[PDB]
């Protein structure tokens, strides 16, 4: 399983949950940011590890990251 | 048994396959079928 | 031996050829350097060096390759 | 391919009777032969009014222009 | 690029023969012609129809060092997710061809990971460089001095 | 001159002292 | 030369040559000459479309100077 | 009509139901095989898969092997059947250590780690006589040509 | 979960033998008309009027179709429930998990990966070498 | 340390743990050897003692036997060792008839009545033919020798 | 293959051993050994 | 004048033809 991991420097834009294919992010509410919204990663044992999230981050350097870690059916993506 | 015509292997090999193989195989497929339930 | 007499003609051996895949062309390839079976003629060097430090006979570099074996137990 | 690497290994081993060639084990290419027979009998039998073949590369006549070949049977 | 020079630069010492480095050595053509395409001549006569000699093996390593060379060019063109793809497909054609999905395999075939077949096409490319060399030097100085 | 059949079969007797060792650090490495 | 120049696009990928050209913007952002047009490494496509250009730009290049040389003094 | 449909039923399990897959031919000739029969042990499933296997494969190393062209051309073929077999139930009773280990299904005798060693077990009996049944078919060409054409009569 | 499978004439891209016995992954929704929809695995397929049930091998051929459910048709298809079912019979309800869509904040939603400091204020490998544990981890 | 313990943690049971008996490399070869081997049926289990046991039995008559200084051989150490598997699967299926007949346990397979019948089964057909392919070798040792040195190529 | 060294019985058998019996045991060994439980 | 060895393996392979459908008509004609 792979480890997503969501940083403080989120504004919330929503667009990793957007990008995500394997519904593996979520907006939970917060307070560190104008809208009240931080991502969480809440379904990583769904997490192929693709980054489609880390593309569609737009803050600089990024706001969440995807480590890949342990390899199991679900995070290689395994029809068999 | 000889023979001056062509392919002349053919019933030394077609002889024992329609005189044995094709019984063994056809009654016994057919002892199959008409005793199945 | 047979290379210290002659080291200047005397092709080196490294070992010997067993493959059952050779044909009867490359087992007489392959018998060379004065050898009465399919060789590889050594060109690491070591009959060079054998020579140069004192080895002159089968038996020392096979008292060689024995103490190898206990140096490496 | 591997019919390559066999008889590229057989002739490295000095065995040139277990390579795939026309001196050992032969791989005729028997019905392009066969089709090729058919184009050099075809004027006459199944192309009456053509008087010679399509091509001399199916078989037959070997053409020459100036001391230098033209068209030649690719056996 | 250096054993190259050190070995072209040493054929023409051991045969006498220094002008044949020292005057086509400044272009390229004469490192293609005087020296790959010149000195490789007994090497790939090592075996042919009319018979073998003792560098047939040499012979064989050089085209077994080519082989694997270029083979190590797919993993390195080619990349994961293409083989992926075509594995899916080897693994459904197993998996609903009769008498053989009664085998089935106890690890799932993957295709080998985007580091590994860099490492595998770099081991290849790297075993297909030293093979195809190593054949070379020892066949073309065997062959004229050896 | 050369080596003899039995000097042959002694080295091979003398390796299976290497080959001991090597299977008990092997199997004390995978520990 | 080109076919050999080409394993640099097909066998390599931008990460390494993005970071390579930020060193070389350094060094124009140090002497105040760095474009105001970013310089970045091709796209991974677009490593792919050089690499495989060169490769058969290279490759047929070979072969048609061979081919036409031999069969130019052949006759 | 349309004679390809969803196999057995389902048109989301990846498969087909076409005239070479799920026939009337193929379902009878398939499923009759020793490998799917019904009520075979898989000690008389693997001796007809072997005595099937073992006795083509002398084929290849008799005519077309290294001793082809010596008086031993049969004696040659079999030695690479034998050995290919003996690596071949090697490669099954492995297999059978391997697959069924954590624990023993109920549906097929074969799909069983107890069931697929007597597969294997005969396997190898079936594939070494089969393939010496037909060395001594071979050895003795000049015996069986004349018995089939009545020159012993 | 009760459906009836969409009008598919069957494909070689569907259910492997990973769906019987790993697990499988079953994607429900309504539809408003009798509607032409690209299948995940390969080919077309036709909704059925009302409830459909499609069992997909992975569960990003449920959110392909999902994303497809929602954005190439002119009803959107805003109400797909996505399921892991298991052989045994045993059913783990999927997407979406609070029954809100994750783009949209939802209340009683809990935060999981989130660290309160940025990517480069993780600590350094060397700290932390045979602790066994990540710079994004601890 | 200490490298002789209890054995299997019982002090009183009338065995020690030696590095012989209960060592790591002995655990795992003489409980991988046929007769332990987890999941084997026991007509594989007897198959692959049978044919282990055939082959090295024409051994002894082959190079020491009567026969040994005639032109019969490898027939004789053939011949010898064939009426001993005979009797050597007499001895087994006449054991198995006498020491399962009251129950059949239900813990090991081959500790019972048709699980001893299939191992004397397996023995018998590895232990004959595994001296015939060893008889098979040495009559053709002229052939095998010309096979391992490449002389047919 | 012939040879005019001493034990040139040894690469009679060594060579079908290490070209074939080693690799037969050891990734027999190897395969049971990475796929159990 | 006589017939050739590829013209009698010949009629046995157009003879398929006849067999694949006298198997599919028998098959018919007992459903
Ligand atoms: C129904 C017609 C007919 C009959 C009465 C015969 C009779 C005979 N054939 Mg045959 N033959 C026929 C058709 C026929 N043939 C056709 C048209 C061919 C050309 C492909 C052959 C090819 C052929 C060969 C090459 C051989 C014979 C041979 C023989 C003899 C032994 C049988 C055998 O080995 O069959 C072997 C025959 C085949 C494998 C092919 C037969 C295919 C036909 C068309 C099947 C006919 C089925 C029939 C109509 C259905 C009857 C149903 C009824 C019994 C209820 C015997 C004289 C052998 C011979 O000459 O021995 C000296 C032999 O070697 N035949
Ligand atoms: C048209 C069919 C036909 C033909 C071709 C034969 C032919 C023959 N019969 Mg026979 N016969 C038959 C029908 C036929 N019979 C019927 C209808 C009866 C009742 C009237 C008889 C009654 C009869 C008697 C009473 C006897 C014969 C015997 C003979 C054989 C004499 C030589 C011999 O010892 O053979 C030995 C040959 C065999 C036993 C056949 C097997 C040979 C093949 C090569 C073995 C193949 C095995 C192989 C592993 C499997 C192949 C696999 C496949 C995929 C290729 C000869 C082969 C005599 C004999 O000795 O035969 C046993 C004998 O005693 N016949
Ligand atoms: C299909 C053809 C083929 C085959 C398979 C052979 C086979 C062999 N030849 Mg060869 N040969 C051939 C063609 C071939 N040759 C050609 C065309 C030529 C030119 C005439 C030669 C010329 C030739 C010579 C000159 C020599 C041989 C030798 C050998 C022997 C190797 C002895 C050895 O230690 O092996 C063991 C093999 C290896 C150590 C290599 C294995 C490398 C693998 C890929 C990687 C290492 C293993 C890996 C780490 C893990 C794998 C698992 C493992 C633990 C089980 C063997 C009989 C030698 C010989 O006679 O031996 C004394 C030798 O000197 N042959
Ligand atoms: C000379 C170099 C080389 C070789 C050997 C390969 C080999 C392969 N390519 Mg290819 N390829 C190459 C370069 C090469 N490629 C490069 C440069 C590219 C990058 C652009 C690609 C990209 C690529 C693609 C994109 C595709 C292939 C595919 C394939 C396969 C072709 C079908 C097949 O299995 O044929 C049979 C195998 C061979 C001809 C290889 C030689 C096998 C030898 C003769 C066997 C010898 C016996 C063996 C070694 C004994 C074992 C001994 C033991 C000690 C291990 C095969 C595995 C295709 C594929 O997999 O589809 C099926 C595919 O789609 N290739
Ligand atoms: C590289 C490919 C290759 C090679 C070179 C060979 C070559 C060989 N095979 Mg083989 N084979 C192969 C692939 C190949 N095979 C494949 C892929 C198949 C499909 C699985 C087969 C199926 C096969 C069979 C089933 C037979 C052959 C046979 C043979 C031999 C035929 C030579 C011949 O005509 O003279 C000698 C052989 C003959 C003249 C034919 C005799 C056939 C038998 C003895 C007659 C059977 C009588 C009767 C019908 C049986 C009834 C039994 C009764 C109890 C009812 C030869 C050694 C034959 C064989 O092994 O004979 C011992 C044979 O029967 N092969
Ligand atoms: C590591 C050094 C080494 C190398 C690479 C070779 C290479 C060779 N040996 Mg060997 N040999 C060596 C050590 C070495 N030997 C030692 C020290 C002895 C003296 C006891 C022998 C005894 C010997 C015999 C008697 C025979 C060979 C033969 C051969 C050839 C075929 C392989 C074979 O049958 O091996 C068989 C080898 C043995 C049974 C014993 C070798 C034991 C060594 C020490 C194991 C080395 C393991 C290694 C260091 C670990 C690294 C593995 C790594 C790649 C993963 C080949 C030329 C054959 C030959 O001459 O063919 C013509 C042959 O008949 N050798
Ligand atoms: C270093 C290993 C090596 C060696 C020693 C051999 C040697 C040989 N190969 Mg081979 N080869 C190998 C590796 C090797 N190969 C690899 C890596 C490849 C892939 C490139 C090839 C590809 C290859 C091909 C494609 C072919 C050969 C064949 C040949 C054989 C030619 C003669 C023959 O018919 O043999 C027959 C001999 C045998 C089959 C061996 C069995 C003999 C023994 C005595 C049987 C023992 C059984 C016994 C009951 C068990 C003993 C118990 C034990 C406790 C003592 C010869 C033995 C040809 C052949 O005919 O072989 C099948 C052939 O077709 N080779
Ligand atoms: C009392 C005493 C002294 C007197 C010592 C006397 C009186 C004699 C000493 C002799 C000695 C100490 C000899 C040492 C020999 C060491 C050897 C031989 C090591 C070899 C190691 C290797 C690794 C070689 C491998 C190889 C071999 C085997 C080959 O065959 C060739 C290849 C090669 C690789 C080279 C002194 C005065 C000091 C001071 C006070 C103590
Ligand atoms: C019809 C058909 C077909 C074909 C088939 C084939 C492929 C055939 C083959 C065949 C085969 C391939 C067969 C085999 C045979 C074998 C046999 C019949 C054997 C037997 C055996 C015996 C006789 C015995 C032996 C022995 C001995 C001698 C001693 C030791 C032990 C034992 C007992 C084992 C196909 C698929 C196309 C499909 C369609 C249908
Ligand atoms: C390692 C080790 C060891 C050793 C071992 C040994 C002792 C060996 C032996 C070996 C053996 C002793 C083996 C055997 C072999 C056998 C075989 C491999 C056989 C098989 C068979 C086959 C090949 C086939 C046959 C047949 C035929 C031909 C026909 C009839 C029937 C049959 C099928 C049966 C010991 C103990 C010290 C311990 C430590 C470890
Ligand atoms: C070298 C290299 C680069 C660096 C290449 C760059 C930055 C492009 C260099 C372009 C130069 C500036 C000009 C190239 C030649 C022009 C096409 C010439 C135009 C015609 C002239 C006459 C003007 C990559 O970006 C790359 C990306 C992915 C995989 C491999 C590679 C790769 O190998
Ligand atoms: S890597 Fe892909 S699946 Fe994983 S969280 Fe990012 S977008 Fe979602
Ligand atoms: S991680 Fe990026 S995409 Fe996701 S909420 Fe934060 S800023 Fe938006
Ligand atoms: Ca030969």
């Amino acid at each position: 399983s792979h480890s997503v991991k969501i940083y403080d420097t989120c504004i919330g834009c929503t667009q990793c949950v957007r990008a995500c294919p394997l519904d593996v992010l979520e907006m939970v509410p917060w307070d560190g940011c104008k809208a009240a919204q931080i991502a969480s990663s809440p379904r990583t044992e769904d997490c192929v590890g693709c980054k489609r999230c880390e593309t569609a981050c737009p803050t600089d350097f990024l706001s969440i990251r995807v480590y890949l870690g342990a390899e199991t059916t679900r995070s290689m993506g395994l029809a068999y | 048994m000889d023979g001056s015509y062509a392919a002349s292997y053919l019933p030394w090999i077609l002889i024992p396959m329609v005189g044995w193989l094709f019984p063994a195989v056809t009654m016994g497929l057919l002892f199959i079928h008409i005793e199945s339930e | 031996e047979q290379w210290i007499k002659d080291p200047l003609n005397i092709r080196p051996i490294a070992h010997a050829i067993w493959d059952p895949h050779f044909g009867e062309g490359a087992v007489n390839a392959f018998t060379q350097a004065g050898a009465s079976n399919p060789v590889n003629i050594a060109y690491s060097g070591v009959y060079h060096w054998f020579y140069t430090i004192g080895m002159t006979t089968n038996q020392e570099l096979y008292s060689g390759a024995v103490f190898l074996l206990v140096l490496a137990s | 391919f591997g019919l390559y690497i066999h008889n590229d290994t057989m002739r490295a081993l000095g065995r040139p009777q277990d390579m795939f060639s026309d001196t050992a084990i032969q791989l005729q290419p028997i019905f392009a032969q066969w089709v090729q027979h058919l184009h050099t009998l075809a004027p006459g039998a199944t192309a009456p009014n053509a008087l010679a073949t399509a091509s001399y590369a199916f078989g037959g006549e070997t053409i020459a222009v100036a001391g230098k070949v033209a068209m030649m049977p690719i056996t | 690029w250096l054993t190259f020079y050190w070995h072209w630069k040493h054929l023409g010492v051991w045969s006498g023969n220094v002008a044949q480095f020292n005057e086509n050595s400044t272009y390229l053509m004469g490192w293609f012609r005087d020296y790959l395409w010149a000195n490789s001549a007994q090497l790939i006569n090592g075996y042919n129809p009319y018979g073998v000699n003792n560098l047939s093996v040499w012979a064989w390593m050089f085209l077994f060092g080519h082989l694997v060379w270029a083979t190590g060019f797919m993993f390195l063109i080619s990349w994961r997710g293409y083989w992926q793809e075509l594995i899916e497909t080897i693994v459904w054609a197993h998996e609903r061809t009769p008498l053989a999905n009664l085998v089935r395999w106890k690890d799932k075939p993957v295709a080998l990971s985007i580091v590994q077949a860099r490492l595998v096409g770099l081991a290849h490319f790297t075993v297909g460089y030293v093979l195809t060399y190593a054949a070379f030097l020892i066949a073309s100085t065997a062959g004229k001095f050896g | 001159m050369a080596l003899s059949d039995t000097q042959i079969l002694a080295a091979l007797v003398v390796a299976l002292l290497p080959a001991f060792l090597a299977f008990r650090l092997s199997t004390e490495l995978y520990k | 030369f080109v076919f050999a120049f080409s394993l640099m696009f097909l066998f390599s990928g931008r990460g390494y040559w993005q970071e390579l050209i930020e060193s070389i913007v350094w060094a124009h952002n140090k002497l105040n000459v760095a474009p105001a047009i970013q310089p970045r490494a091709l796209s991974i496509i677009q490593g792919r479309a050089v690499g495989v250009a060169h490769y058969l730009l290279g490759g047929i290049v070979t072969t048609w100077a061979f081919f036409l040389a031999r069969s130019l003094s052949i006759g | 009509n349309q004679v390809v449909q969803a196999y057995n039923g389902d048109p989301f399990v990846g498969h087909l139901s076409t005239p070479i897959s799920d026939s009337a031919f193929t379902r009878t000739f398939i499923g009759n095989l020793p490998a799917y029969r019904k009520g075979l042990s898989p000690i008389l499933r693997g001796l007809e898969v072997g005595m099937a296997h073992g006795y083509f494969l002398i084929g290849p190393w008799t005519l077309l092997g290294p001793l082809r062209d010596s008086e031993y051309q049969y004696i040659g073929g079999l030695i690479g059947a034998l050995a290919l077999i003996l690596v071949a139930t090697a490669a099954l009773s492995s297999y059978g250590l391997v697959t069924f280990q954590g624990e023993q299904g109920s549906g097929d005798t074969l799909q069983t780690a107890d069931g697929w060693s007597q597969f294997a077990a005969g396997f190898f009996v079936g594939g070494m006589g089969g393939a010496f049944v037909a060395y001594f078919l071979l050895e003795n060409l000049s015996v069986v040509d004349g018995i089939f054409r009545g020159l012993f009569n | 979960l009760s459906g009836q499978p969409p009008k598919f004439g069957g494909s070689t891209g569907g259910l492997l033998s990973k769906a019987n016995r790993e697990e499988k992954y079953a994607i429900t929704w309504t539809s408003a008309s009798e509607q032409v929809f690209e299948m995940p695995t390969g080919g077309a397929a036709i909704m059925n009027e009302g409830e459909n049930l499609l069992y997909l091998a992975r569960k990003e051929q449920c959110l392909a179709l999902g994303t497809q459910l929602r954005t190439k048709f002119k009803p959107k298809i805003q109400d797909y429930k996505i399921y892991r079912v298991y052989p045994s019979g045993e059913v783990q309800y999927l997407h979406p998990a609070d029954g809100v869509f994750p783009e949209k904040v939802n209340e009683g939603r809990e935060a999981q990966g989130t660290k309160t400091r940025r990517i480069g204020q993780n600590p350094e490998p060397v700290t932390i070498k045979f602790s066994g544990k990540a710079p994004y981890e601890v």
